[PDB]
């Protein structure tokens, strides 16, 4: 008793990987003004970004 | 005999005067108390990433 047998085959795989601690890459659009009397040279302030 | 009573870096005269820093409390100023600062750190809550 003899045999052939040919087969084909295609495959498509998707694959989501996510981390849990680095989820998500938020960024500011942010500017500065001043209200005083003296001009200001080399700014640089120190800001907090809190959620709720 | 010595320069400063109390040992803070400010001179007798300098706290007597007043002619030193002038944010600094008035219990400060006769020679015999010390300017010392006592700050603290007040924890509120931690937030904990699980990764």
């Amino acid at each position: 008793s003899t045999a052939v047998q040919d087969s084909n085959g295609e495959s498509w795989n998707t694959g989501l990987s996510i981390n849990k601690g680095e989820s998500a890459y938020i960024n500011a659009n942010v500017r500065y003004y001043n209200t005083g009397t003296a001009p200001m040279y080399k700014v640089t302030p120190t800001t907090n970004l809190v959620l709720d | 005999l010595e320069s400063n009573t109390a040992g803070d870096p400010y001179t007798d005269y300098e706290k007597a005067s007043g002619s030193f820093d002038k944010a600094i409390k008035t219990e400060a100023r006769d020679p015999l108390v010390a300017a010392y600062p006592i700050v603290g750190v007040g924890m509120e809550k931690l937030i904990i990433s699980t990764n």
